[PDB]
DNA sequence: CGGGAAAATCTCTAGCA
DNA sequence: ACTGCTAGAGATTTTCCCG
DNA sequence: CGGGAAAATCTCTAGCA
DNA sequence: ACTGCTAGAGATTTTCCCG
């Protein structure tokens, strides 16, 4: 499996980790507290 | 290292030391010390640093509302040749969006939509509108202008030349055409050295040729190919290679090991 | 018959990028268009590039101009 | 380059046009182009045409491409100058319009017009229509029942009649055709620039005495001498400007 | 191209048209068309894509003023190590800003401050602050965070460090102070693999060194160089190259062409 | 001589034609109607 | 590497430091450093000393640093241990702070300041603070016509003694003095790095015994058996960690 | 005596920048400072650089690793 | 002289507001 | 007459290590 | 095959707000 | 399951052109 930490919409602070669920060429769908998000890859880091 | 472990964990609850530190003053392995700052949730503040690829097939348009001289414009990009389309409206209401969607599908072969999810885009009656013209509609990540970064650049552009003509006009209606003109044929540069109209045509006319002959072709030429497999459907064929597709995967082997039947 | 439609596929020129690439290469020989994917050929390689990925057109001055 | 007796006795035969033997011959279209040139018994897409309609007290200004059967229409709040200037402007700026035809109206002959035709560079002029009109009547009504106001009910007659009906010889909508007629059009210029730039030079082979350049290929140079197309390796021959 | 040039200008009085549409539409030559781009006052909106360099001499720090939970921080950075000062001051004041100036000047070496031109940065009281310790102030050209990058990046760092470690304090000052000694001596790498507290000592250390030992070499070695001109002195030679400086001009010729005496 | 347009100050609209009268490395100073600017490189064209 | 046994002989002789045979003899600092190591009868950057100092009743932090007489000060609201540990907290934040040498002061035994060293790794211990307590007195009473307020004048008497003032053998100011032995601190710590590194491998020449590792270089391995030091090719040996 | 000295100098490493180029270069070894320009040595090739684009440091690490 | 692994180097981004 | 930078995350290239 | 000039290509930035 | 881009200004490299 994976860590997923990431920033979301105009928060400057950074969450996780996530559960990854699909990752993309750009783009991330991560899982987080049982919420669906999908995060452009520039603002997400993948363990 | 279990003693340099224990005094570099105990060392980063305090001070949230980058690897190379720890590495250094506990005599760490570049490893260990890096799995020791990955385990560390409050480091964990960077993302990876690339960029994403729009999309730009043919049949994509990129659309955003952007504001001048407290006027709202509505602008559409054809993603694959650069080609705009803007328009002033009254106000960022999902009723001009769908009446402006619904002019550049009559004119246009408009397939796909890639928006922000400003509330104009995402109203039901721009719904109701793309599903009778069969428009897909794509949203992109919110707060993301970098998904729509080629209607953005156009939003720059159309700027630019609505200040380099604006006293040719009295209205901003006007002057906001006549930029929408001039980019469209009196700006060249590109792949092609075009204009965007001039590479708009070309592009939506070689997407047309190019289905026609490539149906007659897979009409005309039927043949199964065995590599290395099933009966793989025969592509292209030349050059001491061949391009097969096995089960809607398109790989590309060469001539050898390879028999057309 | 046959021969006639490869040539005129393979007058189409193609621009693309790459996953990771963000510059667009230059203009490829089209072999192959599909819906998803097309076939081409830049300077004796042949790669399969994804649909929304690539810009075809027949560059008309050049047509023009041998 | 071999091909060029073959192109010149088919012509000769056929009367066929440069395209042709372009696209057969495998010949730059300035060669093939001079080739249908020289024969003296051998011898649209920016040309748009403008009315107003009244349905149900709002008046639409239609728009036709007169080659391809394409509409351009919308519905403008009232038959004024100012809005055909709008309208014809906006029309410029989205496909390639030279001239206009009209029907000599008040909104047409208006001076607002006539500087937004100039300013775009169109030329105005005062049976298509009427029909074209007609189509866009009945289609109106087929889809009325599915719009609210007369706008939309209009801007899907426009897309139905552009890209759903279909008819002709191979059976396109209109709006394939006016890409088609375009990107001919597009052809069509960037062979005129072409021709323009190269027609400048003269050729001296072999000295022989000046020659009209047709194309410099990178293994040879294609001249014409005494009404007739001669081939000459680039290392024999030298290009002047004049 | 004379009735060319003409069609083209009269064109570019109403589309400004690029010089490749206009190249492309009259036949101009690429030339010819720039230069029609070139004379039109209209079109000159885009400045050339480059950037400078900051100047890095071992003496200049780059001071700013940074707000964190609607406190403001005073911030200096030595600018060749990345070595940071920072403190909670009650405003942007100039007496506070004298005082961690003069503060900074008795605990460094500090020859140059380089800052923008705020008003506590340009007050009297920095002036004659600066004037006192012999310290030379440098402004930026205004509204360009450009000119002082490393201390703008330096405030994004401590900002990051403070956000980390702000549950250890209670209050601002204390989470500052503590994010300062993590960037100076927890936080390696840069050119020497150094922290900055590490990387400063090396810097001001060589300079010192370095001054002296050329003191004693040019003491020593006095010698004039004759080349292809006057008496140059000599500064480096060996290798087949010789380093000479003729009239407060060094330059470097080979071993050839070239006597010492 | 030389002709500078320039972005000066906060402001966007482009300005000039300006002398140049100094040219460094990163900044240029000018004139503009008896005025004295200093403009990094980046906000200024040349000609 | 050949002049291993003239840095023998010279510290048989004169029982120079490993610095002194580093820099003469064109040898690594491991090698030099066994070497001084190798001999039995040839057998203070971090301490800061803190004390209060009152005057025209404000009172004055005064922090010193014992190795080099550099100095930091400044005036304090109030002799409190929440200021002492504010002032300790930035002075190890502006320079490798490991113990300071208090008075037994309240302020100095108070759990603030006692927390903010646990933090900062500072071990707190509790005649040169008088020294120089009155030498910034002097120098404060200088320059106090010079500045309104007693910290300011305080500043500036910390900048006079730490970098006008000058004395000692070499005339050396205060900050120089500290960067000094900050940089000689600094390589010191390096060398004891690299030793701890390498004291963990064994090496096999020629295969006799295992030998301690000094130096791996490019073109040889520098070794030590039997309480002697000996160079081997590296093609020659072999080095395995243990 | 002279050439300790010059051999003392030459064991300090430069970094420095050139005039359009934003990366900064390697260790270059140093052969002389003045008070403006710095004379470097790198890589078999010898620049004059002004002393506001170059770092002047004597790696401790390096110089405690022989 | 040959692969693997480790290390070094290079490429690239956000935030500084 | 002054001037973008920094540090961290991934990808790619060099180097070292044992054969 | 050799320089110059012209053209093409590559590198890099602001603004999109 | 999605995704920065564009066009213009300078600098550098290729190509063409006559010898
Ligand atoms: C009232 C003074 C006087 C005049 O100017 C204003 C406004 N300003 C703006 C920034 C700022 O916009 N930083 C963002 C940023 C953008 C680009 C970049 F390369 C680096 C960057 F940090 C500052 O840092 C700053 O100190 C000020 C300031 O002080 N003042
Ligand atoms: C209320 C809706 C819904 C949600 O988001 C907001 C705010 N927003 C902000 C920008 C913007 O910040 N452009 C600057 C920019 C920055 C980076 C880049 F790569 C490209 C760029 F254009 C828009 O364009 C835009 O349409 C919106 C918008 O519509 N909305
Ligand atoms: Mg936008
Ligand atoms: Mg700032
Ligand atoms: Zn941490
Ligand atoms: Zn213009």
């Amino acid at each position: 499996n994976f860590r997923v930490y990431y920033r979301d919409s105009r928060d400057p602070v950074w969450k996780g980790p996530a559960k990854l669920l699909w990752k993309g060429e750009g783009a991330v769908v991560i899982q987080d507290n049982s919420d669906i998000k999908v995060v452009p890859r520039r603002k997400a880091k993948i363990i | 290292f279990l003693d340099g472990i224990d005094k570099a964990q105990e060392e980063h609850e305090k001070y949230h030391s980058n690897w190379r530190a720890m590495a250094s003053d506990f005599n760490l392995p570049p490893v260990v010390a890096k799995e020791i700052v990955a385990s560390c949730d409050k480091c964990q503040l960077k993302g990876e640093a690339m960029h994403g690829q729009v999309d730009c097939s043919p049949g994509i348009w990129q659309l955003d509302c952007t504001h001048l001289e407290g006027k709202v414009i509505l602008v559409a990009v054809h993603v694959a040749s650069g080609y705009i389309e803007a328009e002033v409206i009254p106000a960022e209401t999902g009723q001009e969006t769908a009446y402006f969607l619904l002019k550049l599908a009559g004119r246009w072969p408009v397939k796909t939509v890639h928006t922000d999810n400003g509330s104009n885009f995402t109203s039901t009656t721009v719904k109701a509108a793309c599903w009778w013209a069969g428009i897909k509609q794509k949203f992109a990540i919110p707060y993301n202008p970098q998904s729509k970064g080629v209607i953005e650049s156009m939003n720059k552009e159309l700027k630019k030349i609505i200040g380099q003509v604006r006293d040719q006009a009295e209205h901003l209606k006007t002057a906001v055409q006549m930029a929408v003109f001039i980019h469209n044929f009196k700006r060249k540069g590109g792949i092609g050295g075009y204009s965007a109209g001039e590479r708009i045509v070309d592009i939506i006319a070689t997407d047309i040729q190019t289905k026609e002959l490539q149906k007659q072709i897979t009409k005309i030429q039927n043949f199964r190919v065995y590599y290395r497999k099933g009966p793989a459907k025969l592509l292209w064929k030349g050059e001491g290679a061949v391009v097969i597709q096995d089960n809607s995967d398109i790989k590309v082997v060469p001539r050898r090991k390879a028999k057309i039947i | 018959e046959l021969q006639k439609q490869i040539t005129k596929i393979q007058n189409f020129r193609v621009y693309y990028r790459d996953s990771r690439d963000p510059v667009w290469k230059g203009p490829a020989k089209l072999l192959w268009k599909g819906e998803g994917a097309v076939v081409i050929q830049d300077n004796s390689d042949i790669k399969v590039v994804p649909r929304r990925k690539a810009k075809i057109i027949r560059d008309y001055g050049k047509q023009m101009a041998g």
